[PDB]
Parts: structure tokens; sequence; C-alpha cells
């Protein structure tokens, strides 16, 4: 059911996305362990994910949680990095995409910072690296993320270090 | 999968350390996320 359509670099569409992606890169406390060291993107490609039926069980559910929440889904923009992005575009997210040992529960992880999903695009903490050369911090194979819509309703707030 | 907190439908991860570290997000539901946008790019190495 899935099709993907590029966009045009010279589609605003394309540089709001490519600007969400640059501009929310940080440092990050491992020193570039998971993710590699990087102040920036080279960006290659970016395309537009339909799904009917992918969409309308999102807008169903969305409509749910704002009926729970004074008319108010709570919907962001947030970036997600995952060895199973073609999975997730074509079949939806699931259980299966669930950070099992995560922080805040098994749940599905979803960061503000592009830099952060980054580290997650080979497996947690990286893995080992781009499956070509075994290296994290590859400049050379091509990484794939996905900027998703995302229904939080009333969220939980946990401060945490 | 967990679920979220009763009364809750997400969490929101906020770092009270770090100052420079944006929000983490999680939900517990698959269908509260759509992925639109897939971003196909490389890291480039600082000068
Ligand atoms: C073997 C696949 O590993 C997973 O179960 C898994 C775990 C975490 C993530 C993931 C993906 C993210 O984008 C992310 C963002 C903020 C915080 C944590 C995050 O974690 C993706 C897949
Ligand atoms: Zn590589």
């Amino acid at each position: 059911g899935t099709i993907l359509i590029d966009l045009s670099p010279d589609d605003k569409e394309f540089q709001s996305v490519e600007e969400e992606m640059q501009s929310t890169v940080r440092e990050h406390r491992d020193g570039g362990h998971a993710g590699g060291i990087f102040n920036r993107y080279n960006i290659l490609k970016i395309q537009k994910v339909c799904n009917k039926k992918l969409w309308e069980r999102y807008t169903h559910r969305r409509k749910e949680v704002s009926e729970e929440n004074h008319n108010h889904a709570n919907e962001r923009m947030l970036f997600h990095g995952s060895p199973f992005v073609n999975a997730i575009i074509h079949k939806g997210f699931d259980e299966r995409h669930a950070y099992i040992g995560g922080m805040f529960g098994a749940g599905i992880y979803f960061a503000e910072n592009s830099s952060k999903s980054n580290q997650y695009v080979y497996g947690i903490g990286g893995g080992t690296g781009c499956p070509v050369h075994k290296d994290r911090s590859c400049y050379i194979c091509h990484r794939q993320l996905l900027f998703c819509r995302v229904t939080l309703g009333k969220s939980f707030l946990q401060f945490s270090a | 999968m967990a679920h979220s907190p009763p009364g809750h439908h997400s969490v929101t991860g906020r770092p009270s350390v770090n100052g420079l570290a944006l929000a983490e997000y999680v939900i517990y539901r698959g269908e509260q996320a759509y992925p639109e946008y897939l971003i196909t790019y490389q890291i480039m190495r600082p000068e």
C-alpha cells in the first residue's frame, strides 16, 4: 500500500524538513560513539510517505486521544531512527519497533534532536555501525531517518538525567 | 510493549541536567504515529 514521492530540493516542503533536521543536531555525551562525530548532514533525498490505510489508522486514533484531552491531540513532528525503517514505512509502527529497555519503559521512542534519533539508525547504541564498514561513524554509507507525525495527547512529564 | 501511565497517552522525557538537550517522547500504541517523511542522508566529517 505504500508509495514514496520524491520532493524537489526547490520545494519549500523539502526545505522546511531539511532545516528541522540540520538545526536540531547537538553534541552527545558519548562524544559520538553511537552516532558518529558530525555537526551537520549531507541530505541526499527526502520522500513523502503515502499510505491510505496507515493514515486512517493514525487519524482514527488521533480523534480518540483528542476527545480524551479537551479536543487536543498534542500532535508533534518528531524524529525516529531505526534498523526497521523499511518495515515501518510499509506496515506501520507496532510493538516490534519498541525499545524494550528504554528509560521510560517499553515503548516507541521519538526525539526532537535529529542527532539523537541518528544514534539508533544502526541499532541500540549504534550497534556495530554501518553494514559495509562496521563503522558507527561512517561518512560514506547512506543513512535513513523518519520525520513522523506523533500524537502525544496528555503526556506524562518525567524529568530526568 | 508496556502501557502508558494511567490517565496519559504518552511520556515526555525532559532532560533536567543538560540544558542543550531537547525532549524525547514515548508512545505505547503504534497507531499514534505516522511516518511522513523518509530522509536519506550522510553525516559529514567536521572540517
Ligand atoms: C533492534 C532495534 O532496536 C530497538 O528496539 C530500538 C530502540 C530504540 C530506538 C530509538 C529511536 C529513536 O529515534 C530514539 C529517539 C530518542 C530516544 C530513543 C530512541 O530510540 C529504535 C529502535
Ligand atoms: Zn559504511
